[PDB]
RNA sequence: AUAUACCGCCAUCUUCAGCAAACCCUAAAAAGGUAUUAAAGUAAGCAAAAGAAUCAAACAUAAAAACGUUAGGUCAAGGUGUAGCCA
RNA sequence: UAACCCAAACUAAUUAUCUUCGGCGUAAAACGUGUCAACUAUAAAUAAAUAAAUAGAAUUAAAAUCCAACUUAUAUGUGAAAAUUCAUUGUUAGGACCUAAACUCAAUAACGAAAGUAAUUCUAGUCAUUUAUAAUACACGACAGCUAAGACCCAAACUGGGAUUAGAUACCCCACUAUGCUUAGCCAUAAACCUAAAUAAUUAAUUAACAAAACUAUUUGCCAGAGAACUACUAGCCAUAGCUUAAAACUCAAAGGAC
């Protein structure tokens, strides 16, 4: 049996998001890609360096916004600009988000030497695609 | 111990609001695309959403959509009883009020025809509606046994003398079979600078592709890639494959063909030319002959192509030796 | 006439010793048993022997037994069609009688009841 | 298969399509009208309306082919037919007028009648009686009877020949010696019949 | 009151479980014990069933008509 | 050190047709619950199906394949419970 | 460590206090069968004439066996073989024998207390006590077995030979005896079970399961966890490796019935 990235069935009480519900074979069919860069296109270089930055950028955002992430973040690279689009729960006060945005942007712009912007869409609570 | 989200049944006020938001959506989408709201249509909407939200997901159900609420929201079956609680339909307690209400009518029709007392093929090339289509008409779910019984009752109605009312009735449950035109698409007949008539058609066998240019008048001179056919095809079986189209129609030595085949091997290239010549020669033969070609295999593309190899297997079907135990 | 079943079983009514000792209760079931398969008989066995008989005399040379060889084909050719025609038609028709499946469904439309309703 | 089960095998008989409509039996006439609404498999690369195409020889060629080498197998068959035609012309020219009449110089007619002679009519088969297998004489079917004649020919020539002889020279000499019913392949047919004779006792075990 | 296998209709027992009264036509082979208002009579003949169907239809229509008239008379008195 | 504490990622049955939740019925129920000319079963979820992929079409091939079975495989991909070494 | 119970007591060992109106188709239990007493109950005055009860005598159709005539070269036997046999084998409208057993009828259900009993014929013969209820008495009691004398077609423990198997003191093959039969006597045992005592009712006021529906009264018999135990000891007996009668020590926390 295949165990890869499959949220298995319980007794109908496990909420799962759209991203979690779909197994790997639905990638490019029902669900898209969380990161969009040009490094895996044919005749393009620096796939390894873009992929390592993604791993870190995801671990950074989880720790910097602990318990405030409704879904996995979406990374969008255009030219040298990096754009982070994160669904965040409305747990923290509003002013705290302004602090963490200023901090996380400046810190990641001086770490990778690129302009990095954070885009936050706040949800009242996690969106449930289906109960499995 | 059931704790899952219940069906979010859509009330009429809900769908009514979903139609006001959609109507305001169209006016905004029109203003974005610079079009006139009055004439903006469903077709323009689908094109606009595809431009503004490019998605390359293979399944099109998973792509962005701004459709009318009627298309997306399933028709809610209306309440079957009123405020006092009395069901609206006398067959409510059967559990299949619409299936049995229809079977009640057809059984009553049969009785009047049998009591009251020509060719029955008033409609031809038609089929009985499939179970899925019937379910939609009744707005309920049926079993296979329910479908089988409904058809038998409808057949009995046709057997009996039928007035025009019955013919219209049974018509509702007969779907016009869109029998496809399994006939050749004859090519046009162009004219060269010399003024001679000629037709062209493509052919594909395995990975080979050919583009023949048959001429209406000729002495049987076939040139493949600017070479003769005896030179290009040193094997007899490959030449016989080029002979099959003309020999069949007794048209040997009456046409001049110019071929251009690229790709594949010797046998795959002869086969591709055979199909290309058969399809080009259609314009210079009678329709009865074209059917004679189609029914002899000359006009069908061969779908047999090399099958991908499988991981964990020696070949497409060949397996690794099951090791001795 | 069905044999008598009065004073056979061992019961408090019966004064004498029992006659019948059924393995199972004597109550008609609502089904019939699945009829055990029946096979046919060899066809053209006589014609095969005739062909083989001629070979033995003529050192298994088909030149001598040309006529007999053609009779063997003739019988086989007839039987070949007969088995084809009879399986396609007679078996499908089931006109003469009901099968175990068809019989049981009729026996269930008017089932035997050994219990009060 | 890449052909859906609704596809029909092609009919590549030139005369059939050009026959007058009245000459066709209504059963044949019915199929033509039905086929107008059906799908037709493409003809094979070896399927042609040629007047020189013989299915029996085309099948015999495929049974000699090794590893998809159709050119070599077809070449060997062409050399065989030629080797038989050249062997009969020599005999015909070197024969009296009376003898010349009997001599057959058609290689296609020597090939067909040679194979038919080798065909075995009855061969032993394993049949199950009482959960046990017995070797009972059985009537061989048409396809199995034809296959056995060709297989026995291609196997005598392939194996039981000198090292320096070639297949067109062993096959020609075997088709000709089976056109007169005096060859090794005929002896193999006489063994299959001889063995069935010994086991005739178990003939009635057959249930068809 | 019997199904097509000559057994009591399932709704006879299930209607008693729900405490629903039952008016049933019972013949000499049926079980009237659970029928609230048994009507002994022939259930097979078309003339018997047609008579019973007519009686239940005329009875029900009369009762519904009487209710309309009773409501009109009493309602009219309220203004009058 | 322990895969006989596990995660992770798989094998096998298997391209097998089931699985589990909420109910309902039984002269009591350990359990069982189908008959279509229908006799106590019902209506949702997962799997199958459908759909998508191999860039017309079909077919085919891939992929997919629930709950379980084998304390199946892997502490040596990485991580980790408990125990152990720390000149 | 804390809690809980009892408390000038508390725990352990020992002993004692609680005792039949229940059961007997399958869980323990209806005696192999019948008859005669005294009680305890019961209340009617019938029965019998029955197709295979029982005993005796006579009888015989089929199939065997023996002798004889003629006669294949083999006969016999198995899943396959071997062994065995040619003093055989097949036929006999030929002779003798009268050993043993009773096809069809029997899809019948009779008789008898039970055991048991069905080839034919004849003789003898079952029968009335209101009913239930009996041993320490009397009379019976399949099959096997014992004693003496006979019978002997066939079958057949044992035994010998052949085969199978790792072995085969077996299952299969061949030969043959005790024995099955008769005449007396003995033995007294069976899953002697229709696992249901007999008699008179009743069929509603009534499903532990399964089996062959439930259930009342009467009288006797029997049962009281399993194993030890169809045993030990005792007494009776034609029984002597026997039958009936029938414990305890000791062991266990279950055994058992139905599903
Ligand atoms: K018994
Ligand atoms: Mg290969
Ligand atoms: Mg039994
Ligand atoms: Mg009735
Ligand atoms: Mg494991
Ligand atoms: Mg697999
Ligand atoms: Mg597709
Ligand atoms: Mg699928
Ligand atoms: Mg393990
Ligand atoms: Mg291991
Ligand atoms: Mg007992
Ligand atoms: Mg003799
Ligand atoms: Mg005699
Ligand atoms: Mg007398
Ligand atoms: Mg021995
Ligand atoms: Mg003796
Ligand atoms: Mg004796
Ligand atoms: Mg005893
Ligand atoms: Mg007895
Ligand atoms: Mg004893
Ligand atoms: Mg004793
Ligand atoms: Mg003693």
């Amino acid at each position: 049996k295949n165990r890869a990235a499959r949220v298995r069935v319980a007794k109908g009480n496990k909420p799962v998001s759209y991203e979690e519900a779909h197994a790997p074979h639905y990638i490019a069919h029902r669900k898209g890609w969380l990161s969009l860069h040009t490094g895996n296109l044919d005749g393009e270089d620096h796939a390894a360096e873009r992929t390592l930055e993604d791993v870190f950028l995801r671990k950074f955002m989880m720790g910097t916004f602990p318990g405030c992430l409704a879904d996995q973040i979406v990374l969008k690279r255009r030219a040298n600009q990096v754009d982070i689009c994160a669904l965040v729960l409305r747990q923290l006060p509003a002013h705290k988000f302004y602090f963490l945005v200023g901090y996380s942007e400046t810190l990641l712009s001086h770490f990778y030497k690129c302009p990095v912007r954070l885009h936050l869409q706040t949800v009242p609570s996690k969106v449930v695609y289906k109960y499995i | 111990n059931v704790q899952a989200s219940r069906q979010e049944s859509y009330t009429e006020d809900f769908i009514k609001k979903q139609i006001e938001e959609f109507n305001i959506g169209k006016r905004h989408l029109a203003n974005m695309m610079g079009e006139d709201p009055e004439t903006f249509a469903e077709e323009d909407i689908d094109r606009a959403i595809a431009y503004l939200f490019p998605s390359g997901l293979f399944e099109k159900r998973a792509r962005p959509m701004m459709k009318h609420p009627e298309h997306i929201f399933p028709k809610q079956r209306a309440t079957q009883w009123g405020e006092d609680g009395r069901p609206f339909h006398f067959l409510f307690y059967t559990g299949k009020q619409s299936y049995y209400s229809l079977m009640h009518d057809v059984y009553g029709k049969v009785m009047q025809l049998e009591k009251h007392r020509a060719e029955s093929r008033d409609l031809i090339g038609s089929r009985w509606l499939i179970k899925e289509e019937l379910e939609e008409m009744l707005v309920e779910k049926l079993s296979d046994e329910d479908y089988a019984q409904f058809i038998r009752l409808l057949e009995k109605l046709l057997t009996l003398p039928c007035g025009p009312a019955e013919e219209e009735f049974v018509q509702r449950f007969r779907r016009s079979v869109t029998i496809q035109s399994k006939k050749q698409l004859i090519e046009p007949v162009q004219y060269d600078e010399q003024g001679m008539a000629f037709s062209t058609s493509e052919g594909r066998r395995k990975s080979a592709t050919a583009q023949a240019v048959v001429y209406e008048h000729g002495s049987g001179k076939i040139h493949v890639n600017g070479v003769d056919y005896l030179i290009y095809f040193p094997i007899t079986q490959d030449r016989e494959q080029l002979m099959f189209p003309f020999h069949f129609l007794d048209r040997l030595e009456r046409h001049d063909v110019t071929c251009t085949v690229s790709g594949g091997g010797r046998s795959a290239q002869a086969g591709a030319i055979r199909l290309a010549m058969a399809r080009a020669l259609c314009s210079f033969v009678t329709e009865d002959e074209v059917e004679w070609m189609r029914q002899a295999g000359l006009l069908t593309p061969d779908p047999r192509i090399r099958e991908r190899k499988k991981p964990g297997q020696e070949g497409a079907r060949r397996k690794f030796t099951w090791k001795k135990r | 006439a069905t044999p008598s079943l009065r004073g056979r079983l061992a019961r408090f009514a019966n004064p004498g010793k029992p006659i019948l000792k059924p393995n199972k209760p004597l109550i008609l079931a609502n089904r019939v048993g699945n009829r055990r398969r029946e096979k046919g008989e060899a066809t053209c066995i006589t014609e095969m022997s005739m062909m083989m008989a001629c070979w033995k005399q003529n050192e298994f040379r088909d030149e001598a037994c040309r006529k007999e060889i053609q009779d063997f084909f003739d019988c086989s050719s007839r039987a070949q069609e007969a088995r084809k025609m009879r399986s396609i038609q007679e078996s499908l028709g089931q006109s003469e009688s009901l099968s175990p499946h068809k019989m049981t469904k009729l026996l269930q439309r008017f089932p035997n009841k050994s219990h009060l309703i | 298969s890449r052909y859906a089960p609704e596809f029909r095998e092609p009919l590549i008989d030139k005369e059939y399509y050009r026959k007058p409509v009245a000459e066709l039996t209504e059963e044949e006439k019915y199929d033509q009208e039905l086929k107008k609404t059906q799908f037709i498999k493409a003809a094979a690369a070896t399927e042609t309306s040629s007047v020189f195409a013989d299915p029996v020889i085309s099948k015999f060629t495929n049974m000699m082919m090794k590893g998809g080498n159709k050119v070599l197998a077809r070449s060997l068959m062409a050399q065989t037919l030629e080797a038989v035609k050249r062997k009969q012309f020599e005999k015909y020219r070197a024969a009296s007028a009376e003898e010349q009449a009997t001599i057959e110089r058609n290689p296609y007619r020597i090939f067909h009648e040679a194979l038919k002679n080798c065909e075995p009519v009855i061969g032993l088969v394993p049949i199950l009686k009482g959960g046990h297998f017995y070797q009972v004489p059985v009537p061989l079917a048409d396809r199995r009877r034809r296959f056995l004649a060709m297989k026995w020919m291609i196997t005598e020539c392939r194996e039981n020949k000198p090292r320096r002889t070639l297949m067109p020279e062993k096959l020609s000499h075997e088709l000709l010696e089976a056109f007169h019913n005096r060859g090794p392949v005929i002896k193999r047919k006489h063994n299959m019949h001889k063995m069935a004779e010994a086991n005739r006792a178990l003939a009635h075990y057959r249930w068809w | 009151t019997l199904n097509n296998v000559f057994e009591p209709h399932v709704a006879v027992r299930d209607a008693a479980k729900m405490n629903i009264p039952t008016v049933g036509i019972v013949d000499t082979n049926c079980n009237p014990c659970l029928i609230t208002y048994p009507i002994p009579g022939n259930d097979d003949s078309p003339q018997a069933i047609q008579l019973f169907c007519k009686l239940f239809r005329t009875t029900i229509n009369r009762a519904k008509e009487k209710r309309r008239q009773m409501e009109a008379l009493h309602r009219l008195q309220s203004p009058k």
